[PDB]
């Protein structure tokens, strides 16, 4: 398992060394932004339908992807389509928590390209739906939290395509 | 270019569940034993099938997960499955036959594999009966049905590749030759 | 298609097709005919059926069109009379297939939960789908009406 | 050796649309070594066991 | 899986467009083809077993592979070549009913070559025999349904190839 | 399951009525305890294994029990009296920190009695090892963490009953 | 509570509680007068804050109170005031347990299907939750509306 | 072979072979020899007790070499004797290797379903097989026959 | 599995011949080996357990494996290769006994080397240790024992290579 | 390798390497990582891509191993698989090269010569490594998939 102040942990177990200074002072920079990643998570959680629903509004609605044949013309395409929104912000919000993006790939990357290209989901879209949610919750969380929300968010991103 | 409905539709099977005595409870048990063990065609159980594990579960002194803990440990399961396909393997075949699913991380597969090298067999297949996900998504007196996992990482198209994995080599004496007419 | 019942039935009690059920596919291929013709009224008189429908749900449940409502102006609007001709070409396909095979995979697998997020009011997608109904009696034969009828109840209770 | 054990298990967490009153009260047989590890999940579960009966002769 | 209505239905949805003249004469070449596919039906599941017996005879019995070491010469690998052998031929007379092949590909021909492959049985004989199969099945159903059971059919043996 | 601040919270559900003054008291006493409860509850847990121990041979030292035909008198029987008492001390030593007994009682106490009743084993003997148990927790925690080792204890001996 | 949910990891486990879930309860047992202190405020406040929330949730939501709603007229008015104050007891429970664990037993489990069984609108029920949240923001103070925000928004969250 | 059965066995309890595993396989090693010299005499006698059970069973089923029935024909007849010889070399095997289920895997596994597609009668087969068990009773010793004659059994009882 | 009797056996059923006198010859020299093989590996279980360590000293102590970083530096990871070596003891020692190497290669064998490259365990390292474990086998079983079991061991190493 | 090529075409048009050609080298210098991790996996999966693929062959082929072919019996069978393992090395070697010319340089210039004096099928050998590459696709990732891929097709484009 992966988190920022665990990942720390790890590598100076493989050193075997006792904590270096360097190590001391990255671990105390997530004990220093913990405080805005939580509010921000919980914020998130809060309106976390109300987030979708923009995204989708703002990204894959009216358009040909819920008009017919595309991919989420019928109400079981659209309806995960709109879980699978809400799953990626859901394992992104606990990675951002984390701090670390090595959990998102843990289990929302792993193996997500090959499931999505194997269904005949559009990458592309998908990740232009992941944008448009980032914009929505940058809005929500805030400039300070948004933008460590965003990085996440973009690995996720970058993980899909 | 338009993606019809059949886009990964229909990946669901009908769900065998036990009920009031009728000749339709050898059909629900007919469901174990092609699920539990891999009968391909499904109208055909043979021989090897546990007469006395049937005659429990239609007195209903024997639930239906107690009979897919039985069918597992019994002989016939390590036959087909146990002793000719290595242990690494059988912990798939477990989750495939028993939970319905592909074993979704390295970490399940580490759970069970040192149950298998010191516990045993019988001891694994207990565990997965026991284990809290037959208990919700197989259910309790449900015959359990293959089940593709959306949450779990990757879960989806490991079930896939899983499932499209048809059972390969057999329990071997005299061993095909490579021509024939 | 009742075929398609039938079969997936079939399929898992690893049986050759029951002669009762053979049976019923005969008579499915008996009442084709009749069945497309149902299906061709609906489809020529599809605007106007859809039209009184849609005045009819709108007179039911005012808010659906009111402002604050979710289809408050002309444009979302005419996005619900969408949802409901998707609906009514659904009901048109059943018709033609004899089961709710193909409503079924379309419009009444998670319905619930993409209209939750959407917003759209469930339940007045429903009485919009009874005020077809009641336009779809009134524009076919009492027979017609009948088993045009039982499909579109099916879609309703879907819905609920 | 092995023990004829009924206890009801209320289904709180899944309010399920399938039948579940054959699961919400069964009566069922465990061996004595599984009773045990089944005791306990009923427990987790939060299910009372009605009652423990043994079907083997000798105690 | 598919039927003929329901391929045609599937067409239309994704046009998104009510039942055209077009999609009503090819539902309606369906419902007149009805009456041929369920005596058909009728006529293979009375002599289903039959069939199987007719074409092993013609194809594969009393030759090497029956001889020892031709991969059915053991009691428990000739059931098995029977076993096969049925559930082709009751999947295919689904699938004729049906008039779609998306239930043959579904369930039949999937993984079937690989799995062939890696036990070692013989792609070719399995195609001699389905051939011989199809012979003796349009023999017994009659000539107009004999070519519909030989479409199908078809489709399986060259999946399997 | 239950707590005590979840006990109350239940009490007052019930009764439909906003928080009581005298239910604030009652919790409020819960918070006071909790802080050296959870202390004591530390030490219960860092010398839980000489506990078991120090209580196995208070009641079983070259016992009748342990002794052919005692009922105790085999390797399995003997890991399984040694297991049930393990089980018993680490279920009480979480109620008794929890100020609840209600947990207790539902997770051991329910079915326990029919299962002793059943295998034959003493009731009455394990409840004098459990008393063991009490007296050896007590004295290493300390008199304070031995008045709830002591209620859990006696909530077990009840169970026994 | 937070002690419940600690036993309920500990009962699986079958192990004494690791320093962290220890940590966890000495939090618990530290913060517990703070706890108190913001239950004594909101239930001494607690109808006024509940007359307050239904002017503001009948503001915003105008429909649930117009005719045809669901809260048309004084009883069912009077029955939307009840469920709200039943909703805001039990996050008051929740807030003195300091976990949402109580509060979801209580409520907010079926709770979907059961309102919407009613009749009234899930959405605006969420508003009236929302509109409870202001009010007890108003009334309290920041650092206690920090916690009884978090147990309302996981009100709301449940709810959506 | 009795060892791999056993091996089986241990390798399910995922325990190394017991100690009285190993001892039968030393009891079988003794027994070996006097097995191979009753194996010798079966080989010696693998036509001539063929021949003479044939015509016992031939009489025992008139029909089948009837015409009309399995072995219908002097093709069809030669056919059902070389898979009577089929099976009394897969007796002889098992008879050498101590295990039934070598000879369970050969043929008498799914044999059933073989002999429901062929045609051939499961009754007659069995009677053959028991005559050939008597016709070796002759031609062998008592002590290597009385075990052989166990060997053929466990192949009527599969038939039945 | 197979065994030795039952590969003569399989012989002769793909000849289709009854076993011959010269087969029977070959069989009865598997069974004068197997009195010798009963009795070693008999010993070879009881010190199973010293083996084991003996080898683990050889290779696995002092080593920069062990050492931190170094892919067995870990306690999962050291109890995991505990665990593999006595795997592929029991299943060398079941093969040595029967005196057929098929079971070996159908169990330990198949997609070992695939599993230990996906692990990143080192199979070079896994080889020497096997080698360390075939020198103590066969000092303990003893020579005419050592040969066998070593032969049986140097196969699977030679699988690994 | 690609370095090499490069500079043969720069000494036959007498110009020391253009800045771009520069830039290529330097590319696959940098990218040789990912080189070398394909041709590990695929040199340690050396044994099932030859054993599988081949069997594919023989299935595809049945011609090639039946009595009067080249492949019969198990000897020459032995040496049809060595083939398949040498044109596996060639294709290792050429994917850390960079280039084809290692391939073509050790086993693609007369191949029909070599193998017409051998009597073996030319297109049934492209045919073996056309199977080489489909056991190849599984074990590769998609993204590596492609970059083995080439160097098969160019293997079987030769061939034929
Ligand atoms: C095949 C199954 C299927 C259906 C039916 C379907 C319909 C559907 N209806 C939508 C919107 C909508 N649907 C409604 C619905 C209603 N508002 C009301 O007042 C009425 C009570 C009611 C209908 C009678 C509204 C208002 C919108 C627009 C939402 C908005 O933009 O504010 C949208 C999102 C916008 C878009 O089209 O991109 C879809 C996809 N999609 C599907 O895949
Ligand atoms: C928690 C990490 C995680 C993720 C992300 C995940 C994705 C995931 N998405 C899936 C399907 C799907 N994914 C989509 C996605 C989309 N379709 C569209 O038109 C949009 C552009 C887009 C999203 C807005 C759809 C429509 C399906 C179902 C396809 C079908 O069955 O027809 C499936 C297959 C199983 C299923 O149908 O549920 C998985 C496993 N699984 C995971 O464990
Ligand atoms: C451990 C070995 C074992 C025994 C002994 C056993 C007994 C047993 N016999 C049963 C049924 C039965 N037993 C009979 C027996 C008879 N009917 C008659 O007229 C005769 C007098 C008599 C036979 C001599 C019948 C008719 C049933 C079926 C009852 C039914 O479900 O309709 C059942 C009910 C479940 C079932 O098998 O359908 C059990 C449990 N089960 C076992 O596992
Ligand atoms: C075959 C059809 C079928 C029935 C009838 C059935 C009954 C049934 N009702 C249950 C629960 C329940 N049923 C009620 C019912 C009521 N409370 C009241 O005040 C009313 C008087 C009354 C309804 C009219 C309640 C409150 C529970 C939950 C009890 C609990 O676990 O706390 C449960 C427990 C499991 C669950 O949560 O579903 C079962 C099994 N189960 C079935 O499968
Ligand atoms: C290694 C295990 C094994 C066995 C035993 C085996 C038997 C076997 N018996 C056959 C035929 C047959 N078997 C019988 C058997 C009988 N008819 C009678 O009247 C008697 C009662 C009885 C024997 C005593 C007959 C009549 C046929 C020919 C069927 C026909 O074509 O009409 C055939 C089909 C023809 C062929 O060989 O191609 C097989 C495969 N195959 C195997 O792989
Ligand atoms: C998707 C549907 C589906 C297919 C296609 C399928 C095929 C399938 N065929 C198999 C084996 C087999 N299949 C055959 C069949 C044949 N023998 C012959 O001589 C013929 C050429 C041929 C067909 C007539 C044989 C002999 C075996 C191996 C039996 C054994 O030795 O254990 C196996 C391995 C397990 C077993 O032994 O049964 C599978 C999974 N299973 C399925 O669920
Ligand atoms: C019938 C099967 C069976 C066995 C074997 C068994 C053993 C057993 N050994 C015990 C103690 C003991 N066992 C030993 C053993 C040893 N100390 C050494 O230095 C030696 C290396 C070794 C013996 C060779 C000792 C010293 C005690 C006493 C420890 C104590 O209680 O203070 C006790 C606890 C005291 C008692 O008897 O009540 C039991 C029950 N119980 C059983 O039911
Ligand atoms: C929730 C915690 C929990 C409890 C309490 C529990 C009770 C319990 N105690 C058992 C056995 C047992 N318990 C004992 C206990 C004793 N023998 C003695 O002489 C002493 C007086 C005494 C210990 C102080 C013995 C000997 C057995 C085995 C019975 C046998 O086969 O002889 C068994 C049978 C299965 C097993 O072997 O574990 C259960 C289920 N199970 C549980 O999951
Ligand atoms: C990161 C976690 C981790 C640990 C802890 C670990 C321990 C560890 N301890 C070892 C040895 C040892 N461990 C001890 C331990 C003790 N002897 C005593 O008398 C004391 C009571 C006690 C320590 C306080 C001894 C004496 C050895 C050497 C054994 C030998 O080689 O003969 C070895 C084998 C030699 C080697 O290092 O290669 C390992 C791997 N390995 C790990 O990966
Ligand atoms: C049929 C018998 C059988 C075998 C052989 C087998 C092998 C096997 N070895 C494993 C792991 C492992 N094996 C090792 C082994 C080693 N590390 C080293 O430094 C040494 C060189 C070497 C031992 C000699 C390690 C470290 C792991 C764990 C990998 C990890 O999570 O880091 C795993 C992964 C699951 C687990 O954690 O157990 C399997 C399945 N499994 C089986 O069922």
């Amino acid at each position: 398992m992966q988190d920022a102040i665990t990942a720390v942990i790890n590598a100076s177990d493989v050193q075997g060394k006792y904590l270096d200074t360097a190590a001391m002072e990255k671990l105390k920079a997530y004990f220093a932004t913990g405080e805005l990643r939580v509010r921000a998570a919980s914020v998130i959680s809060a309106n976390a339908a109300n987030i979708v629903k923009e995204a989708v509004a703002k990204s894959l609605l009216y358009s040909d992807i819920t008009r017919p044949g595309g991919n989420m013309y019928t109400t079981r395409r659209y309806a995960a389509c709109i879980r699978d929104l809400d799953y990626y912000l859901r394992y992104a919000t606990y990675a951002m928590l984390a701090g670390d993006p090595s959990i998102l790939d843990e289990r929302v990357l792993n193996g997500l390209k090959e499931t999505y290209n194997s269904l005949g989901v559009p990458i592309a879209a998908t990740v232009q739906a992941i944008q448009a949610m980032k914009e929505v919750t940058a809005s929500l969380v805030g400039a300070d939290a948004g933008k460590e929300m965003g990085i996440y968010f973009d690995y996720i991103c970058s993980g899909l395509s | 270019v338009g993606v019809g409905t059949t886009r990964r539709r229909p990946a669901r099977i009908f769900r065998m569940t036990v009920g009031a005595p009728s000749a339709e409870v050898e059909l629900v048990i007919n469901a174990i034993y092609c699920q539990v063990m891999d009968v391909f065609s499904g109208q055909v159980p043979s021989q090897f099938r546990r007469p006395d594990l049937e005659s429990r579960l239609r007195n209903g002194e024997i639930t239906v997960r107690e009979f897919v803990r039985t069918l597992a440990s019994s002989e016939i399961y390590r036959n087909r499955f146990y002793t000719p396909y290595p242990n690494t393997k059988v912990i798939e075949f477990l989750f495939r036959h028993l939970l319905g699913r592909a074993p979704a991380t390295q970490a399940e597969i580490r759970q069970y594999n040192k149950i298998l090298a010191d516990q045993g067999l019988k001891t694994a297949v207990e565990t997965m009966v026991n284990s809290p996900e037959y208990s919700r998504y197989f259910g309790e007196d449900v015959v359990p049905y293959k089940r593709f996992p959306t949450l779990p990482a990757g879960n989806y198209i490991g079930s896939v590749k899983a499932d499209a994995d048809l059972v390969k080599q057999s329990w071997s004496s005299l061993s095909p030759s490579l021509v024939g007419i | 298609s009742v075929v398609t019942k039938s079969i997936v039935n079939a399929d898992a009690e690893a049986r050759y097709l029951s002669p009762g059920e053979l049976d019923r596919i005969k008579n499915f291929v008996s009442t084709g005919e009749r069945r497309l013709r149902i299906a061709q009224t609906l489809t020529e008189n599809r605007e106007r059926i859809v039209k009184q429908a849609g005045d009819q749900l709108f007179q039911k449940r005012p808010d659906v069109v009111s402002p604050g409502g979710n289809a408050y102006g002309e444009e979302m609007t005419a996005t619900c009379l969408r949802d409901l001709d998707y609906y009514l070409r659904l009901v048109t396909y059943g018709i033609v297939a004899g089961d709710v095979t193909p409503i079924e995979e379309i419009g009444l697998v998670g319905v619930r939960e993409m209209y939750n997020s959407l917003g759209t009011p469930i339940p007045a997608v429903a009485e919009g789908i009874r005020a077809m109904k009641n336009v779809a009696c009134s524009l076919l034969s009492a027979e017609d009406a009948a088993e045009a009828g039982s499909y579109f109840d099916f879609v309703i209770g879907a819905m609920q | 050796r092995m023990f004829k054990i009924t206890a009801c298990v209320p289904s709180q967490t899944r309010i399920r649309t399938q039948r579940e009153l054959q699961n919400t009260y069964f009566t069922k047989l465990v061996p004595y070594e599984n009773w045990f590890r089944e005791q306990q999940r009923i427990q987790k579960m939060g299910g009372k066991i009605v009652k423990v009966e043994l079907f083997t002769g000798k105690p």
